[PDB]
């Protein structure tokens, strides 16, 4: 090839055509010019961080329903175990447990931090307002015991161990959001339940037609007696204000599950802040498909 | 099959439509062209325009994307087919790699057939001329309309139109390397010399010439009917370019295989990854500069034409631009070629210009037989006549057939001394010989009408100083005084304040054959040379002045500008060449010869070192002893050379000379015998309307108003397009950053992903389909003649400072600007930038739906993936808007854009197109399920202004310590 | 309320100045 004369000469001293006083100040350019570059970046990324609030975000629509997602964080929204088998529904058990660490009532006792809001559904606490005049703001405690027979206060397996399972039910949390359930025309929403005017109703039925037939018994469990969630949490202040902030929870339990076929079920919440969308098939709703093996 | 060459003149009387003289008919001229057709020839079919079309549709580089639309419409299938919710999001991807295609073929086709549409225009612009001799007499016509049965004369040079039938030729010869391929003249005559019309006296053909002599012919054949018309390309600039797209297209190959195996590691679904792999490789290689070549060579073209400046094939535009000799004639280019008459001498007296019209003025008519016979040699030795439909004006206003040199000093001896038809009334007529640039003689012999001298005389006219020495016993006061050394002094002085002032000067003399041995009954030849051509009787000089055209000194002043070396070869004296080179500025103000500067020190000439002169005269005759070593020293140490008494043989040795010392040559020619310096020079130049056909049939140009101004203007023309393609060069490759650095950082820092492959589809589409074309109309800048010529093997189109320039300065700020708006948009959605490290592998974790940002709100996945798609599309606009700046600081390379303005209109158009495409791809209606493009609020669009401004305001800094300081680091560094 | 805005205001001045530069980009490169 073309050796000895485009790598080095020693007659001009001249590495790659260019002499070793001349490698120097093109390497000096390029050093100052990405500096200076590097500079004008971080210097315009900081100068946008303060028109940004610490309290409230600048666009909330977005996020503005919220989504309603169930805590055995599962993997194609499907539960498949065998009750006799203790390793099929090892898994599910576990993330139960270390999603119900915060909410036990022993990390509740801090009396400054947390506050003993009433044991029946009642109206949002409105908290003061997003400009830091009052530090803290404190956090309602929930207590598990609402939660019953899916709580950890008794089958520590949550019944999956005899066969009826039971998931936990959530809503997003949104800054500043206060949820509006449906008012009292007797025609409004579907079909029948009881109704409460502090509870953000929610229900969970069979998605297709076979699967009305096969999913059996529903049991919810809550705060109060009509399944739903609570609204004397709301609109929550976001982690800068309220840390250990605890949003209210749902359990639903199955008690006679149809065994050794897949059942599909869809999980709504109602009300007029809520809605829906088609593409996103977690937005205001949710759907799981169940399959009790024998 | 047989031509009538067998068969005589009664057989040709009985052939054709009865003609033999005086013209055909004019009226038979249309019955002809009706009833066949034009003199016309077709042999090329055509290729369709379908053809043409589906190669660009469906060519290099746009099947990548026909194939990734069939393996999206594929999967579709397969998905609609085997499943339930067929989620028909694969199939406006397919329409998408769809429209991509259809509007970049559309594109090209376009370019590609307005180029094709001048190209094939520049025919019928110097159309042939063939001269017949129809009923009315001699007209000249449009070559393609002779007809069968029409009888043509063509003279040396002329190009034959059809095929003929010699009837009377005067010693043409022919070159019949058209069909025989020997290129040795042969003899063409009426006489017969072989049964068939191919190697015989008679009978010529079409597409050959005659070099010399004069004939008359009949036309047999016309048309696709003869025996020539029955049985019968990469520009070195086109070859660079696509040689370096051969070395982008193997780097984005591999950058889009290492991409493509990197996307399947973080889990793409495949078709995701193969699509990103065509996206890239796609992107990556800049195929739509290969048109914009062929946009800038041919469009040039169109410039030149426009300036009186006509090439003949496209490779001739992009060595025009490169010239450093320009090697020209005088008498015709440099000069106006309308000799009028003045400064007589004759009886050791330098006479008045005789130019007024009022009769016996200042001085002139001193009637001593002197006078009178000299115009008698200045009226007898011409064969220029007035033309006909002339006696309606007297002198200043009338046309005359033949030379200008000839018709000066006719133009002289009508005004005085009675007519020149009273001179053909008075002399007879026996002999002539025609002057020829290789004898500088004109003799004649005559009969004198009278008895009072008997002897019968001759007359004769050349170059002085070859006259004089034949002609040598000077008749002073009608006597026959012989020579002495202060006669030659007179001589040499008269002839030193004549051409002093930038005359033409001509010689005059005649001899009395007297009849003590012919009587005057005998009859004359001459090429038996039995007459005396030495000791004549030598009468005195005319000179005519020949004045400058009125473009050339500024021409002049732009070639020594530009560098450019220019050298005069005429055919004239060594005194009227030096006069006329000092008044148009080739021997400039300030530089000197020998002989100047050895007469100013009034010293011998064999004494002076000749280092300290850099101008030249060269004689013609010390050319001819002058070895191939002893030529190139004086090519070498003079920078203003002239040629003087230069044979048009003798300009092939100048042009390898130069040729030999490193140059590219432009030569200027218009004769028979100048077609070896034509095509031997690199650019040849012919001219247009006192020129040959064999001359424009040699040349790479023609110059269509014979001008020397408009060749610099053409070296001009050829300089622009180098500069128009090192921008357009500069541009398109400024992109390749920013499509490049969001999947590194994405897979380095593990941040969503800022861009996308739709958006990177369209961020090319746009701002590399219409700004890059728009380059090449660029005009020129302030200072293009003020440069060295290139060396066409030493500077390249692309360098190291233009890839360094491209890639490493102005594509890391255009990077950064969309980088910073990426930032923007997810930091006011709810995310902050320190928050977005490490966030990738659970934002694109399809069933984790409630992702905590920094206010702690939970997200659901279609919900974050909305903003990521927002965050493509502002991508898109950013990059967009600090393209911008980019084509705006691309249009100029020293200049500044505010004195170089704003005229070009292609560049608005595609600047106005850029953000109307941005803005419609934003915020129509539908947008959001078939790109996933999402709309912008409106002061996100301002995000990457300040990325603009700072592309501007470096680029306009960096352009003005080029022009402060020059010669500096920067201009080493950073001008590509 | 903070949860809403109209994106329709926004799309129709988008719209009118694409509509707008396109036929402006029309009008200076026809002027020949
Ligand atoms: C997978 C990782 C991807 C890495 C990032 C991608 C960037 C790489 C793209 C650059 C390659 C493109 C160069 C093509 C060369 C064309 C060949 C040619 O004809 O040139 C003739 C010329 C011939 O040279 P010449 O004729 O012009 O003059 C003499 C030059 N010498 C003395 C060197 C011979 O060769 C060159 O172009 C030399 C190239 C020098 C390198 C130029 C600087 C490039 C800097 C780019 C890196 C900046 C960061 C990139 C992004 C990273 C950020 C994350
Ligand atoms: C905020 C942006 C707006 C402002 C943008 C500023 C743009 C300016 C960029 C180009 C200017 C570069 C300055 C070079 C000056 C040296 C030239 C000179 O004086 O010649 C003689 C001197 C002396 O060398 P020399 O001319 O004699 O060359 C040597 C040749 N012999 C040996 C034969 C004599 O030139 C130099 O040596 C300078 C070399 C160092 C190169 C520059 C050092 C780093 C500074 C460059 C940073 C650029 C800032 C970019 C930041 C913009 C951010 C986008
Ligand atoms: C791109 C070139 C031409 C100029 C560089 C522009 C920025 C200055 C680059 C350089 C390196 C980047 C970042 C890479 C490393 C991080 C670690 C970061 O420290 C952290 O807080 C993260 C770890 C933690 O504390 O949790 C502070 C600096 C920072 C943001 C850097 C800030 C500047 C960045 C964006
Ligand atoms: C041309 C290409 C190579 C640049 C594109 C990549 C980005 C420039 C990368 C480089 C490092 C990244 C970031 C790494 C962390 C820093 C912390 C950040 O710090 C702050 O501004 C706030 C810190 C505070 O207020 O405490 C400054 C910029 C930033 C986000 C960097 C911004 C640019 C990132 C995304
Ligand atoms: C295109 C060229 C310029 C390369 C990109 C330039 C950036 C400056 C590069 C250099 C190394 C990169 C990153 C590699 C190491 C990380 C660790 C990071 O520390 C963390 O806290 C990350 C926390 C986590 O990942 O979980 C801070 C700096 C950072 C983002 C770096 C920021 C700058 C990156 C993107
Ligand atoms: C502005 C100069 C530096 C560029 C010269 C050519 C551009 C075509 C100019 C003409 C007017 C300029 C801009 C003036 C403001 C509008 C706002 C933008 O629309 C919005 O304001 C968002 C909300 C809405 O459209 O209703 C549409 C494009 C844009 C940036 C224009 C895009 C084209 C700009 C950059
Ligand atoms: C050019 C360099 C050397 C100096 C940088 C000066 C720039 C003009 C600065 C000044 C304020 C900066 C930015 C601050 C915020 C951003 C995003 C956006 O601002 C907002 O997000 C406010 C929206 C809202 O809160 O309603 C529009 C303006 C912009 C692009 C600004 C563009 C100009 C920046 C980079
Ligand atoms: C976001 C910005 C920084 C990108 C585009 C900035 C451009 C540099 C702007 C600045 C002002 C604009 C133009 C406004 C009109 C004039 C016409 C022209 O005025 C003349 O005198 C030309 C006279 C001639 O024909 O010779 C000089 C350049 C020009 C300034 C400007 C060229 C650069 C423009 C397009
Ligand atoms: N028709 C003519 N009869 C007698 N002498 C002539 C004639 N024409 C030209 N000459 C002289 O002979 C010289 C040689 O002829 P040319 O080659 O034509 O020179 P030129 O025309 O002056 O210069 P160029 O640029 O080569 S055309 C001329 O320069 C005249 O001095
Ligand atoms: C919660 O679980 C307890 C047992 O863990 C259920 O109590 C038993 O329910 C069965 C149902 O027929 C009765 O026969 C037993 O007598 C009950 N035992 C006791 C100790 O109460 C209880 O029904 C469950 N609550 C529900 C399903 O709402
Ligand atoms: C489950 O038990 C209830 C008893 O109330 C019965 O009505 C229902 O049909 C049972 N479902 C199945 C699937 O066996
Ligand atoms: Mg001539
Ligand atoms: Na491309
Ligand atoms: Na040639
Ligand atoms: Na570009
Ligand atoms: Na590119």
């Amino acid at each position: 090839g073309s050796w000895k004369k485009f790598i080095w000469n020693s007659e001009k001293k001249e590495f790659l055509g260019r002499t070793g006083g001349s490698w120097f100040k093109i390497l000096l350019f390029y050093v100052i010019f990405y500096g200076c570059l590097a500079g004008i970046f971080i210097g315009t990324i900081q100068v946008m961080l303060l028109t940004i609030s610490e309290f409230k975000p600048t666009y909330q629509d977005r996020v503005a329903p919220p989504g309603l997602t169930q805590i055995p964080q599962i993997q194609k929204t499907e539960i498949s175990f065998r009750p006799n088998d203790p390793k099929s529904y090892e898994a599910y058990v576990l993330n139960i447990v270390r999603f119900l660490e915060k909410y036990k009532d022993s990390a509740q006792r801090d009396d400054m931090i947390f506050e003993d809001c009433g044991d029946v559904p009642s109206e949002p606490k409105e908290r003061g307002d997003f400009n830091h005049e009052r530090g803290e703001r404190k956090v309602c405690r929930f207590k598990l015991e609402w939660l019953g027979n899916c709580s950890g206060l008794n089958d520590e397996t949550y019944g999956y161990k005899e066969g009826k399972p039971c998931i936990i039910i959530k809503l997003n949390r949104v800054l500043g959001f206060k949820p509006k359930p449906p008012k009292n025309e007797s025609l409004e929403t579907y079909p029948v339940m009881k109704y409460n005017p502090n509870v953000l109703p929610v229900q969970c039925t069979g998605k297709r037609d076979e699967d009305k037939d096969k999913v059996g018994n529903v049991e919810y469990f809550g705060l109060g007696n009509s399944p739903g969630f609570p609204l004397q949490y709301y609109p929550y202040y976001g982690k800068l204000l309220q840390p250990k902030y605890l949003q209210p929870l749902l359990a639903v339990q199955f008690t006679n599950l149809t065994m050794d076929t897949e059942i599909r079920i869809e999980c709504k919440a109602y009300g007029e802040n809520i809605g829906y969308s088609e593409k996103d098939r977690f937005q205001g709703r949710f759907d799981v498909k169940i399959e009790v093996k024998s | 099959s047989m031509d009538d060459h067998k068969l005589s003149l009664d057989e040709l009387h009985r052939k054709y439509g009865t003609d033999l003289s005086r013209g055909l008919t004019s009226a038979r001229a249309a019955e002809i062209l009706a009833r066949d057709g034009p003199n016309a020839l077709t042999p090329p079919p055509t290729t369709p325009e379908w053809i043409k079309f589906c190669r660009q549709l469906f060519g290099g580089f746009s099947m990548l994307l026909w194939i990734g639309a069939i393996l999206c419409f594929l999967a579709y299938s397969i998905q609609a087919a085997t499943e339930e919710e067929p989620q028909n999001d694969n199939l406006y991807l397919g329409v998408v790699l769809s429209a991509v295609v259809i509007i970049t073929g559309c594109f090209s086709y376009y370019q590609e057939a307005k180029s094709s549409k001048i190209m094939e225009s520049f025919k019928n612009m110097v159309p042939q001329q063939a001269l017949v001799i129809r009923n009315g007499e001699k007209m000249s016509i449009n070559a393609e309309e002779v007809v069968v049965g029409d009888l043509v004369e063509v003279k040396g040079g002329d190009r034959i139109p059809a095929d003929l039938r010699i009837i009377s030729a005067n010693g043409c010869k022919v070159d019949n390397s058209s069909l025989t391929g020997e290129s040795e003249p042969q003899t063409r005559s009426p006489d017969f010399t072989n049964e068939n019309p191919l190697e015989t006296r008679n009978i010529a053909f079409f597409s050959t010439n005659c070099v010399e002599g004069t004939a008359r012919g009949i036309v047999v054949y016309t048309g696709d009917r003869t025996v020539m018309g029955r049985i019968a390309g990469q520009t070195p600039i086109a070859a660079e370019i696509e040689h370096f797209i051969h070395i982008i297209t193997g780097v984005a190959v591999f950058l889009g295989v290492s991409f493509f195996i990197l996307s399947l590691i973080l889990e793409y679904t495949w078709l995701e990854a193969v699509i990103f792999l065509i996206g890239i490789i796609v992107a990556n290689v800049p195929e739509g500069l290969l048109a914009t070549v062929t946009v800038c060579l041919t469009l040039t073209a169109k410039r030149m034409a426009r300036k009186n400046c006509l090439v003949k094939n496209l490779e001739a535009v992009e060595t025009l631009g490169s010239t450093s000799t320009i090697c020209s004639d005088k008498t015709g280019t440099l000069t106006q070629n309308r000799m009028t008459v003045a400064h007589m001498w004759f009886d050791n007296q330098i006479h008045e210009a005789d130019t007024t019209e009022n009769q016996s003025g200042v001085s002139f008519d001193k009637t001593s037989a002197t006078w009178l016979a000299l115009s008698r040699i200045a009226g007898l030795c011409n064969r220029a006549v007035f033309q006909a439909n002339q006696e309606n004006l007297p002198i200043l206003k009338r046309a005359v057939a033949g030379d200008a040199s000839e018709s000066a000093l006719l133009k002289c001896i009508e005004l005085c001394c009675g007519s020149v038809k009273e001179m053909r009334e008075r002399y007879a007529k026996i002999v002539e010989i025609p002057f020829n640039s290789t004898n500088k003689y004109q003799l004649s012999i005559h009969k004198n009408p009278n008895t009072s001298e008997p002897q019968h005389l001759l007359v004769m006219k050349g170059a002085p100083e070859r006259i004089l020495d034949r002609c040598s016993s000077i008749l002073l006061h009608g006597k026959e005084q012989p020579l002495d050394e202060e006669l030659k002094d007179a001589f040499q002085n008269a002839y030193l304040e004549l051409g002093g002032l930038g005359e033409r000067v001509l010689g005059f003399c005649h001899l009395f054959l007297p009849d003590e041995q012919f009587p005057e009954g005998f009859q004359f030849d001459t090429d038996d040379v039995n007459f005396p051509i030495d000791n004549l009787c030598f009468v005195g000089l005319i000179s005519m002045i020949d004045p400058p055209r009125a473009a050339v000194p500024d021409a002049v002043g732009k070639c020594r500008s530009a560098g450019i070396k220019v050298i005069m070869v005429t055919g004239d004296h060594p005194i009227t060449a030096k006069a006329i080179a000092k008044g148009v500025g080739i021997i400039s103000e300030g530089n000197e010869t020998v002989e100047d500067i050895a007469a100013r020190l009034n010293i011998p000439v064999s004494q002076v070192n000749p280092r300290d002169a850099k101008a030249c005269v060269v004689h013609g005759s010390d050319l001819k002893d002058m070895t191939s070593e002893q030529l190139d020293d004086i090519l070498k140490y003079h920078t203003e050379i002239v040629f003087a008494r230069t044979s048009p043989q003798q300009k092939l040795i100048i042009v390898e000379g130069c040729q030999r010392q490193g140059a590219i040559v432009a030569v200027t020619g218009d004769g028979v015998n100048d077609s070896p310096a034509l095509k031997k020079a690199d650019i040849g130049v012919a001219m247009g309307i006192a020129g040959s056909d064999v001359s424009k049939q040699a040349a790479d140009m023609i110059l269509l108003d014979d001008n020397f101004a408009s060749i610099v203007t053409g070296v001009e023309e050829g300089r622009l397009i180098f500069d128009n393609l090192k921008k357009s060069i500069a541009y398109t490759l400024t992109s390749n950053i920013p499509e490049i650095t969001p999947f590194l950082i994405f897979i380095i820092a593990n941040i969503p992903l800022p861009l996308g492959t739709v958006t990177i589809l369209c961020i090319d589409l746009g701002t590399d389909m219409v700004p890059a074309i728009s380059l090449a109309y660029e005009q020129a800048e302030s200072d293009i003649m003020k440069r060295q010529p290139r060396n066409p093997k030493t500077d390249k189109l692309v360098n190291e400072r233009l890839i360094s320039m491209a890639y490493g300065q102005i594509g890391m700020i255009q990077a950064l600007g969309g980088f910073f708006t990426y930032f923007v948009i997810l930091a006011e959605n709810g995310f902050l930038p320190i928050h977005l490290l490490g966030l990738r592998v659970d934002w694109d974790d399809r069933w984790i739906n409630d992702v905590e940002d920094s206010y702690g709100q939970q997200w659901t996945y279609e919900q974050r993936k909305i903003v990521e798609f927002t965050c493509h599309t502002a991508f898109f606009v950013s990059i967009v808007v600090v393209q911008w700046a980019d084509l705006v600081i691309c249009k100029t390379r020293r200049n500044s854009v505010f004195q170089q303005g704003m005229k070009n209109k292609i560049l608005i158009f595609g600047l106005f197109e850029e953000t109307a495409l941005a803005a419609f791809l934003s915020y129509c209606p539908g947008m959001g399920v078939a790109l996933r493009m999402y709309p912008l609020k409106p002061t996100w669009w301002f995000c990457a202004f300040p990325y603009s401004l700072l592309i501007f305001v470096y680029d306009e800094v960096r352009k003005l310590i080029i022009r402060r300081r020059p010669g500096g680091w920067v201009e080493k560094e950073t001008y590509y | 309320d903070p949860f809403y805005y109209d994106y329709e205001t926004v799309r129709n001045g988008g719209l009118i100045f694409a509509g707008l530069a396109f036929i402006v980009g029309l009008l200076i490169l026809l002027s020949r």
